């Protein structure tokens, strides 16, 4: 198994077309991971297109409390 | 009141069993512990070096060579430990400038999240801030950011203003949404909806500027009152 | 602002001794030098990455712009993407790319510029589509005359003021990106901030380089004229010059990296809390997002940094 990308030659990973967050840092967007150990493009996240009219409003039914902790 | 109540307990008790679970979110503290040992070990392993010397042992230097030799060679143990010194004084100066702002950061956000409520978005934790709580941990402090986050949305539709008698009247506080056929004022981040009144609107020109004005009545409290 | 600069790698027994081996053998000598250096440029790199990612990775979300732009007289062509440019990147954004310009490494950044224009696509996006609403949970959408009818109201002028003359305030706005454009491609020193980032990384490199050069108190600059034209005992001394001098030269240049990477993040930091309370919200901080009362904020991408639209 040997790819080539642009911080340099990787050899012991395959490429995979499938991508997923980040898990170990490469270099150029290409990432490491341990599923054997296998090298992807990294995905920035979800696709959501928003239903924009310019006569049309969403309005919140409800709530919930959230607690996040910052160090 | 009883469900957000229930919503706080429940998420507090969550965040205890988040810590208690997940090692990695509490490893800022733990990176400046593993800093510090970690340039104090150096500076103490640096000793063992020989510095271009024939000896890294003083004593020995000073027995096995000639004073006219052992000279030379103590002075370069010497500068070699001097820059070994500065340089872990200098790194140690850059890393207190970095907590010194870490810190001041600390306080801004005690003072602005805990003796306060903060408009300033994404300062006290995501969503809308409502309190905070401090606690204390070992070389830093823990924030537990209270936050208002909405949920189940609803489609609507919306108008800029409502004509009615020739006057445009505009929401005083809300927004106009329809559920297909009554219009109703509500506000903006809790579906209330309420019948559109003179008291909740105000009358503003005609009906001829505004872009997307839609036709409907507006009620009168008044009316009935002197109708009898 | 700028956001991060270079991360850079050096090979401190390749830099100092080339391909003598004695010389490797008397650096090891010298105790764990090399060590500290790398150390400490691994901690600029994966700071600057970490930079990146606090200052443009705010949502976890990508939302698109919906086919038909048209935002009740509003226009926004100069900021959003262009589908053509084979980049994706915005004319505003283009420009500004256009505008700024051994032993020793340079290691590619993580994020791609791809990937930054994206983050500030889907900014921009969330932004005009959902107000600041996205920014505080879902995404709620909104008309943009009512948007723009919210901030108006966040000032203290009353929705009537927006509602009766938005024809105007939208050709204001666009007169104002034009302008805006236009001043951006006419004055040259208004991107000096980033361009100082890559001419002070530039210089330090040269430095380091041009010092290799000096003879630094000995018979010769070069190591192997030593190594050739004279016998060990006092070619030790020699070599022993030469190779403090390096280590002088090449910690200097350590401890003004880390300075540099320093100030560099406290401009992220800053660069970060713009980004959140401008671009995600309406500041009623004075002077915070831009000159007079606040309204909106866009965000454009920027080599080694980061544009506000106030
Ligand atoms: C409000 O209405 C819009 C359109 O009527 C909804 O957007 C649709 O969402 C579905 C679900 O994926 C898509 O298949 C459609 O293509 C969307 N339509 C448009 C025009 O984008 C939206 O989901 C509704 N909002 C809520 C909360 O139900
Ligand atoms: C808002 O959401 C809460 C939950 O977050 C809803 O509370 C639930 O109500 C149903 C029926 O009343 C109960 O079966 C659930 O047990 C409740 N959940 C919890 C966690 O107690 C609440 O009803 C929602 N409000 C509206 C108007 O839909
Ligand atoms: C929109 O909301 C209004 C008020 O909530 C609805 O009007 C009422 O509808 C109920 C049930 O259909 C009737 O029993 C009431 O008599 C109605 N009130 C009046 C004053 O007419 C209206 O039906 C809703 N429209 C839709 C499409 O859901
Ligand atoms: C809202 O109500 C006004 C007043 O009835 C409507 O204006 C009328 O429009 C019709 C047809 O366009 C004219 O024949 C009348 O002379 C108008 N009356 C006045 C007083 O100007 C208006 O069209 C209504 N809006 C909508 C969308 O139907
Ligand atoms: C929005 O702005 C763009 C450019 O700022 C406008 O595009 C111009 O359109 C006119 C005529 O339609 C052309 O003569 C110019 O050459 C165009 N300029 C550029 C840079 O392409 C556009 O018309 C404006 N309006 C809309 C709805 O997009
Ligand atoms: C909203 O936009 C659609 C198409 O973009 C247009 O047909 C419609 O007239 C617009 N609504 C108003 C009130 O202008």
């Amino acid at each position: 198994n040997v790819f080539q990308t642009r911080a340099g030659c990787l050899i012991g990973a395959e490429y995979v077309n499938n991508s997923y967050e980040c898990d170990i840092p490469i270099g150029a967007g290409i990432c490491a991971s341990y599923q054997s150990i296998i090298a992807y493009t990294m995905s920035l996240g979800a696709e959501n297109s928003v239903a924009y009219s310019n006569n049309s409003i969403a309005i919140p039914t409800n709530f919930t409390i959230s607690v996040t902790t910052e160090i | 009141q009883k469900l957000i109540a229930n919503q706080f307990n429940s998420a507090i008790g969550k965040i205890q069993d988040s810590l208690s679970s997940t090692p990695s979110a509490l490893g800022k503290l733990q990176d400046v512990v593993n800093h510090n040992a970690q340039a104090l070990n150096t500076l103490v392993k640096q000793l063992s070096s020989k510095f271009g010397a024939i000896s890294s042992v003083l004593n020995d230097i000073f027995s096995r060579l000639d004073p006219p030799e052992a000279e030379v060679q103590i002075d370069r143990l010497i500068t070699g430990r001097l820059q070994s010194l500065q340089t872990y004084v200098t790194q140690q100066l850059i890393r207190a400038a970095e907590i010194r702002a870490s810190a001041n950061l600390a306080a801004t956000k005690m003072s602005e999240c805990v003796l306060g409520q903060s408009k300033r978005v994404d300062f006290c934790g995501k969503g809308y801030h409502l309190m905070s709580f401090p606690q204390s941990a070992p070389h830093g402090v823990v924030f537990l950011h209270v936050t208002y986050v909405p949920a189940q949305e609803k489609n609507f539709t919306t108008a800029p203003a409502i004509c009615h008698d020739g006057k445009a009247h505009f929401p005083r506080e809300g927004v106009f949404v329809s559920n297909g056929t009554h219009w109703f004022v509500t506000q903006r981040n809790f579906y209330e909806p309420q019948i559109i009144t003179t008291d909740n609107t105000f009358v503003s020109g005609n009906c001829d500027v505004v872009i997307g004005i839609v036709n409907n009545t507006v009620y009168d409290p008044l009316q009935p009152e002197l109708d009898s | 602002l700028p956001v991060s600069m270079t991360k850079t790698s050096v090979d401190c027994t390749m830099y100092i001794c080339g391909d003598s081996t004695e010389c490797s053998n008397l650096l090891l000598q010298y105790g764990s030098f090399c060590t500290q250096l790398k150390r400490a440029l691994t901690g600029i790199a994966v700071e600057q990455d970490k930079n990146t990612q606090e200052v443009f990775a705010q949502v976890k979300q990508i939302y698109k712009t919906p086919p038909i732009k048209y935002f009740g007289g509003f226009n926004f062509s100069q900021i959003l993407p262009d589908p053509s440019k084979p980049s994706k990147r915005s004319p505003i954004e283009d420009l500004l790319f256009n505008k700024v310009t051994k032993g020793l490494t340079v290691l590619p950044p993580l994020l791609t510029d791809e990937m930054i224009a994206q983050y500030t696509s889907a900014l921009l996006a969330g932004t005009i589509t959902s107000g600041w609403t996205f920014g505080a949970g879902p995404a709620l959408q909104i008309p943009f005359p009512m948007q723009m009818a919210y901030r108006f109201n966040g000032i203290g002028v009353t929705q009537n003021v927006l509602y009766e003359n938005q024809k105007l305030i939208a050709n204001q706005f666009n007169s104002a990106i034009g302008k805006i454009q236009d001043s951006l491609s006419s004055t040259p020193s208004a991107l000096g901030k980033l361009q100082d980032v890559v001419n002070h990384n530039a210089q330090a490199l040269n430095t380091l380089v041009k010092q290799l050069s000096s003879k630094f108190g000995a018979i010769s600059s070069v190591l192997n004229d030593i190594f050739s034209r004279l016998d060990p005992p006092e070619a030790e001394v020699q070599i022993d010059r030469l190779i403090t001098g390096r280590l002088q030269s090449l910690q200097t240049y350590v401890t003004q990296q880390l300075i540099r990477a320093a100030e560099i993040r406290a401009s992220a930091n800053l660069a970060a809390t713009k980004m959140s309370e401008c671009v995600l919200g309406q500041s009623k901080r004075v002077d915070f997002c831009g000159k007079g009362y606040h309204l909106m904020s866009f965000p454009q991408s920027a080599p080694h940094g980061v544009v506000f639209l106030h």
